[PDB]
């Protein structure tokens, strides 16, 4: 029944965190199996925001999409809102409802391969599978999921023979030295839950590819979308009837997945770990929404976005307050940037590379440090989820509500690193309910008239922000325009917000914060600050850019 | 065969966006699972091994002490500013052990322009000083370029190295199957172009007519890649999505081929 700890004290330093994008280095205090400090070290810099100084606003989004290929397109549309803002262009409806369809898609792929193939591995143990009565578990499947023919007997068999083969070969490839080899005690799963879930991770593997396509219908490829442009969009072909027909199709089959598959495992693995329900909270939310309904400024765009943006505090889920795009700074205090940049509002922003040396306590991190009204926010799924919920939107009250039944727990449980990864989850399930009414309106739309980009000219002057809730959480970027040419260009991105380092007054981030109290079951393998670090979903090359 | 000794391949993150692995998994032929459990041994791999931390430093040295041997994919630049300091796997500077596999490598394979030629962290002013691999390290390399490659053309160049040895490269380091031909050369708006039939602007009715993009900055006259010829995710390219070609498989096209959208 208790949550297995060992007596371990000293210090664990994780390096490299796999199962994230980019390049972490955890390190962190244990006392009698504890943790008791952490710090969240970032170990890339690359330096967009220097790159982009005195170039085209245009070309801005084909750099800034760079930052990260997992997540991406979204700073493609990041950049283009910044820069649509700062020439003062409103886009024709048509291309807010091809952006916000991409980004619909960009969360199906993404959070479908997050759960499987980013973050399950923590919660099930691959090897142990091959224990598993192929039969008991296709009547288990039978009981917690729709039914369906991945699911038989012969299926699961099918799945526990092949990871057999390739386990008993010896050259175990990605499973090597995996954290489960030879039973681990904080790997709580029943071998047949254990198969069902890496039948299905298995499964993920070929219906991301159906989702990537879905993405690239609209957007041009995936990878790297190549559909945006200032004004609005390129790609006229994406407002017609038969790609539209194509992109439904595998949307729904995707959504099939989702549906049967990801939401059942998530439940059952949750039922599972119950205890993590009561580790790796934090206080603060923030979102600056998605799928709005009006994108003709930053301001609809908060207003409007039917993932609805707004800032918590103290978990306090009575007073949702409206964002605040003054309130937004960033600390470099214990980052590895030169002296004087603390406190930097973005437009403002300044980016000095500084390094110090590895493990500085007092400079540890390339990236920054956002805080707001000197807070640090919590960013991403359980941020929109709590967001959402208070505010009283019907689908997430619906979806919540599901989810807290099933696992009888109180809403209060959400704030945990269990919490973190049924919110995304329980948005995944809302994008899908989605995508038919949304794939629709653009349907109905681009056939009565198929305009998709604005006019515009380019200003000597001015300024400019775009934002968006992209799967991790709050992004934006940030422009300043001098001679028709980039002075200034920032970006403060989710990743950023959630595993930066401490801030001016020392602050722990959010995920410094969350990792506070983790029990270690075994020091050498310390899958427990994997399972929280990964609930935040970190991108280390979104964080630092 | 799943059960067989399958050919070792170390897979290096340096300075990369992730773009290049996530464009690997979107093979088709086959599927990465289907490569991973049957084709090689994919036995050092960050963004979706098991292991973490001292138990994946410790998978990556069994792999590079092999008896066997292995083949290198390096996804990344390497950065070398501070003695490599501003790119580092637990605790290494990237370089320093991008320069340890390089040196016994059966073969290096860089997918993606980052690798191949130091990618967008080398773009103007570079401040991280910023090298493609052979730039860096002097070894011959592969090069699977593109921002990211077509998974065709990554995976079949780990197929035709593992079955029938260095593929024909050209100047650049690419192999010729997927990078002999000019995009321009296959493009349906070739017609356009060669009648003078050009988009002013992406809002004028020679846009939605799916007039060729050569006044608003493609790329494809100068750029070698096969994307019109094999699409991406089996649907779509981005001329064909309205927009022009970047140049992205040109070594450093984040300086030659900008501004985007003119031919300035
Ligand atoms: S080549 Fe492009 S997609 Fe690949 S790692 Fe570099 S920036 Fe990312
Ligand atoms: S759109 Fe680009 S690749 Fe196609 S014909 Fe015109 S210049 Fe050539
Ligand atoms: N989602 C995502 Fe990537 C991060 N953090 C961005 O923006
Ligand atoms: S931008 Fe790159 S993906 Fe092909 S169409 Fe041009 S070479
Ligand atoms: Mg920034
Ligand atoms: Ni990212």
């Amino acid at each position: 029944k208790p949550t297995p700890q060992s007596t371990f004290t000293g210090p664990i330093v994780v390096d490299p965190i796999t199962r994230i994008e980019g390049h972490l280095r955890i390190m962190v205090e244990v006392e009698n199996g504890k943790v008791k400090d952490a710090w969240s070290s970032s170990q890339l810099f690359r330096g967009l925001e220097i790159i982009l100084k005195g170039r085209d606003p245009r070309d801005a989004q084909h750099f800034t999409q760079r930052a990260c290929g997992v997540c991406t397109y979204v700073h493609a549309l990041a950049s283009s809102r910044c820069v649509d803002d700062a020439v003062k262009v409103s886009i024709p409806a048509n291309a807010r409802m091809m952006r916000n369809l991409v980004m619909a898609s960009q969360y199906l792929h993404d959070h479908l391969v997050h759960f499987y193939h980013l973050h399950a591995l923590d919660w099930v143990d691959v090897t142990a599978a091959l224990k598993a009565d192929p039969n008991k578990a296709a009547k288990l499947a039978a009981s917690i999921a729709p039914a369906r023919p991945g699911n038989s007997a012969k299926a699961l068999k099918a799945v526990q023979d092949k990871l057999k083969a390739f386990v008993e070969s010896g050259q175990l490839g990605i499973f090597t030295n995996a954290y489960f080899l030879g039973g681990h005690k904080a790997y709580y799963l029943p071998p047949e839950v254990d198969l069902i879930a890496t039948a299905h991770y298995l499964e993920a593997l070929h219906m991301q590819v159906k989702a990537a396509s879905a993405m690239a219908i609209l957007g041009g490829k995936n990878p790297h979308t190549q559909f945006t442009v200032v004004g609005g969009c390129s790609n006229y072909q994406g407002l017609t009837k038969n790609p539209l027909a194509n992109y439904l199709a595998l949307s729904k089959e995707v959504c099939q997945f989702v549906n049967e598959c990801y939401i059942p495992d998530l439940l059952a693995v949750a039922g599972f770990y119950k205890d993590w329900g009561g580790i790796g909270g934090t206080s603060n939310y923030l979102a600056f929404g998605e799928f709005a309904t009006d994108d003709s400024s930053p301001e609809k765009h908060l207003a409007t976005s039917q993932f609805p943006s707004g800032v918590i505090t103290g978990r306090d889920l009575g007073k949702v307050d409206n964002v605040d795009l003054g309130a937004i700074y960033e600390d470099v205090k214990y980052s590895w940037y030169a002296p004087g940049g603390d406190g930097k509002h973005p437009y403002d922003g300044v980016t000095d590379p500084k390094y110090t040396k590895l493990d500085d306590k007092d400079h540890y991190s390339w990236m920054k440090a956002p805080r707001y009204k000197g807070k640090a926010m919590e960013v991403g799924p359980l941020a929109r989820t709590f967001i959402a919920y208070a505010k009283g939107q019907p689908d997430f009250k619906k979806v919540v509500d599901m989810v807290l039944g099933k696992l009888s727990v109180p809403a209060t449980a959400l704030h945990s690193t269990l919490g973190r990864t049924a919110a995304r989850g329980i948005e995944t399930a809302i994008v899908c309910a989605n995508m038919e009414k949304w794939i629709k309106e653009m349907a109905d739309s681009g056939a009565k008239d198929n305009t998709l980009c604005a006019k515009w000219e380019m200003p000597e002057e001015s300024k400019g922000v775009g934002l968006a809730d992209a799967p991790r959480g709050a992004l934006s970027h940030w422009i300043r325009i001098k001679g028709k040419k980039i002075d200034n260009f920032q970006l403060v991105v989710p990743s950023t917000w959630n595993l930066g380092p401490r801030g001016a007054q020392g602050d722990k981030s959010p995920v410094e914060e969350a990792l506070i109290g983790t029990p270690i079951a075994d020091p050498k393998r310390p899958v427990e600050i994997l399972r929280t670090v990964h609930a935040f979903d970190p991108c280390i090359a979104c964080g630092v850019h | 065969l799943t059960a067989k000794h399958r050919p070792s391949v170390v897979w290096l993150h340096n300075a990369e966006c992730t773009g290049c692995t996530e464009a690997a998994i979107r093979t088709i032929k086959p599927y990465i699972d289907a490569l991973i459990l049957d084709t090689i041994s994919l036995d050092y791999q960050e963004t979706i091994m098991a292991a973490a931390g001292e138990a994946a430093e410790a998978a990556l040295h069994q792999a590079l002490e092999g008896k066997d041997g292995y083949y290198l994919v390096v996804e990344g630049g390497l950065p070398t500013i501070d003695g490599g300091q501003w790119g580092m796997v637990a605790g290494h500077p990237m370089i320093e052990t991008t320069k340890k596999a390089a040196a016994k490598a059966k073969g290096i394979i860089c997918i993606g322009t980052c690798s191949a030629y130091g990618g967008v962290q080398k773009a103007k002013p570079n401040p991280s000083q910023a090298k493609g691999v052979s730039e860096a390290l002097g070894v011959k390399t592969i090069n699977i370029p593109g921002c990211p490659p077509n998974p065709i053309n990554f995976v079949g160049a780990v197929v035709h190295v593992l079955t029938k040895g260095i593929p024909d490269l050209d100047e650049n380091g690419r192999p010729k199957l997927f990078y002999g031909e000019l995009v321009h050369d296959n493009c349906p708006r070739l017609p356009h172009f060669e009648a003078s039939e050009f988009a002013p602007s992406f809002d004028s009715e020679e846009a939605k007519k799916g007039f060729c993009l050569y006044e608003l900055g493609c790329k494809g006259p100068v750029t070698y890649n096969n994307c019109p010829k094999v699409l991406f995710n089996q649907v779509n390219w981005p001329v064909q999505a309205g927009h022009p070609c970047l140049g992205c498989s040109e070594p450093d096209f984040w300086d030659t081929m900008t501004p985007f959208y003119e031919q300035g």
